């Protein structure tokens, strides 16, 4: 009698209730470390105890993480354990099949944990014609196209020069077709430029269609999002659904994710239904539906129709990468129960709200004591 | 050349870099070391946030420096 | 210069097919500068006000984001003391597929959907999150105080 739904149940209850506390950092360390980073916010005149008080009160050290990756990291070290997850780090991610195949097939009827990473295509959208005489790869702007008199290169994120397979005769033409001075340093995929207007514009159009072509065989990928999904052992093809666990930068915490029961709402999609949506993210070339689906899956509960609109329209194409492994209910529920010991031992209280309010207070005190120390001269 | 990054948890982690490493690079360094994407991290140094188009020498930090990794923002 | 076509055509499309509740004109001198009046949205504490903004296209415009400043005084937690707004993109930066009209629309939306959990003016955000109804009351007062009788 130690289930897969017993680990979902227990980790969800515990995140919901103790927030940042599931990490099991003492409040005294939060306090000191926050004091350290905030020493400089304290006013320098008046009575220092009050000035310190003012900084300590505005703090939010106890509010849970926000980084989608630090959240998924700490899910990992619960469900799997320190050494557990450290050697799940190793496993390389498998990019998702056009249709969803590899994931479905990578989901036995054990107690498994997929960790996803999601990449955005950070391809260049700036270009600059320039003389070769004045180039300097460690001096110029990275992730950009350079058009020399006789060669067409990409400077990449790390500052490597990557040649774009063009003859020097095509380069010569392009360089010299582009004369009007504010298009010397400008953008590749402008929609207001017309090939059937100038030779310049035909050039700018053409160079752009080169770059677009080359670029679909270059690792421009950078990581954007992180989450986990939890797939408890079922006794059926229907009595089986999945539970995704995320946070998001400047949006929501895992705590928040669970309290609006998004995990549950996405488990009511079905497993094929989830992966089919998730698979479409990486394959559609329509921004409006890339945005829709992104919201559906990754927004905080309730803001699904407004998370990816206007300014947060998703324009980069995305690449979902997954990696799987299994979870021994017995090692996980020991990880969790070992956290609940720590809490009840050091932050005793009979409501949980009370146990947190004690944590915060102990944090605040620690912080106050460090600042009091630091600023006595 | 080689720097430190302290989190609020006090988890210091150390990276090997180059003075002409862009700040967008250190975040990927961190990604490889911690599995946190760069879009879900924020680095500050001596008070000042660091922007993505700049380098460590442009912030004037080399050898045994600590950058604070910040994993909560609003 | 004053080109490219992009700026030219954006400026035409804005004058030709404007955004309901938003008027956005180029300055005679400086075609990269824009006087903007946004009406207080219906069903919001700013209903019946008009708010003046300046929108500047930085000289790298198409890929730098335009800078926006509220001229009119406004009691809103996403506009600082100097009338600056958060234009920040979420796990991304400004693409050139984002045009002036998207930012204008976005400010508009922000007036309808004030977000105190991303504060730019802490006193007012802090009052918006606890005494929302007193926040909104003062918001309506300010729009009467500074955003009525403006043309």
């Amino acid at each position: 009698e130690k289930t897969g739904l017993h680990v979902h149940e227990k980790i969800k209850h515990m995140v919901k209730n103790y927030g940042t506390m599931i990490t099991g950092i003492p409040a005294e360390i939060l306090g000191q470390n926050e004091a350290e980073i905030s020493v400089g916010y304290v006013k320098k005149m008046g009575n220092m105890k009050e000035n310190i008080a003012e900084v300590v009160r505005k703090s939010e050290m106890t509010q849970p993480t926000n980084s989608c990756g630090k959240a998924s990291n700490e899910v990992c070290d619960l469900l799997l354990g320190t050494e557990g997850a450290s050697e799940f780090e190793k496993s390389s991610y498998q990019v998702l099949s056009g249709d969803g195949s590899n994931l479905k097939g990578s989901l036995p009827n054990k107690n498994l944990l997929v960790r996803v990473e999601m990449d955005r295509f950070n391809a260049p959208q700036k270009y600059q014609k320039i003389k070769r005489e004045e180039f300097n790869p460690e001096t110029a702007e990275k992730n950009k196209i350079y058009l020399l008199e006789d060669q067409l290169v990409y400077l990449d994120i790390f500052g490597k020069v990557i040649d774009l397979g063009q003859t020097s005769d095509t380069c010569h033409r392009l360089f010299n077709a582009i004369t009007t001075p504010f298009y010397q340093n400008y953008i590749l995929y402008d929609e207001y430029i017309d090939p059937e207007e100038s030779a310049e514009e035909a050039a700018m159009f053409e160079m752009g269609e080169i770059v677009k072509a080359k670029m679909k065989n270059i690792d421009c990928w950078t990581a954007t999002h992180s989450f986990t999904i939890f797939v408890p052992e079922s006794d059926s093809e229907d009595t089986r659904t999945l539970y995704p666990y995320q946070a998001y930068w400047t949006s929501h915490t895992l705590q928040q994710w669970f309290s609006g029961d998004k995990d549950e709402k996405l488990s009511r999609l079905g497993i094929d239904g989830y992966i089919e949506k998730l698979a479409l993210l990486g394959t559609t070339t329509d921004s409006k539906i890339r945005s829709s689906i992104y919201g559906e899956l990754f927004s905080p509960p309730g803001k699904e129709h407004v998370f990816c609109t206007g300014m947060n329209e998703k324009f980069s194409p995305l690449r979902v990468k997954f990696k799987v492994t299994e979870v021994n209910p017995e090692i996980a529920l020991q990880n969790l129960e070992e956290v609940q010991e720590f809490i009840d031992t050091n932050y005793p209280g009979e409501n949980a709200k009370d146990q947190c309010e004690l944590y915060k207070i102990k944090a605040q005190e620690a912080m106050t004591k460090q600042l009091e120390m630091r600023l006595l001269i | 050349m080689q720097i430190f990054v302290k989190t609020l948890t006090g988890k210091t982690i150390t990276l090997e870099v180059e003075p002409s490493d862009t700040i967008e690079n250190v975040k990927a360094k961190i990604q490889d070391k911690e599995g946190i994407p760069p879009d879900q991290q924020r680095l500050i140094f001596a008070g000042k946030q660091l922007e993505d188009g700049r380098t460590l020498s442009d912030y004037n930090i080399q050898k045994e420096s600590t950058l604070h990794l910040v994993l909560r923002l609003r | 210069a004053g080109l490219p076509r992009r700026i030219i055509k954006e400026t035409q499309r804005l004058l030709a097919e404007p955004v309901p509740g938003i008027k956005a004109e180029p300055d005679e001198s400086n075609a990269r500068y824009f006087h903007v009046v946004i009406a207080g949205p219906q069903d919001s504490p700013f209903e019946g006000g008009t708010f003046k903004l300046e929108l500047f296209l930085p000289e790298e415009y198409p890929m730098a984001a335009p800078k926006v400043r509220f001229m009119t005084k406004i009691y809103h937690p996403n506009v600082d003391k100097l009338g600056r707004i958060c234009l920040d993109i979420l796990k991304d930066a400004w693409s050139p597929a984002l045009q002036i009209r998207t930012v204008l629309l976005s400010i508009q939306a922000l007036l309808s959907a004030p977000n105190p959990d991303d504060p730019l003016a802490n006193d007012v955000a802090e009052q918006w999150k606890t005494n929302e109804a007193q926040a909104i009351e003062t918001a309506r007062a300010w729009t009467r105080l500074y955003a009525m009788n403006n043309i």
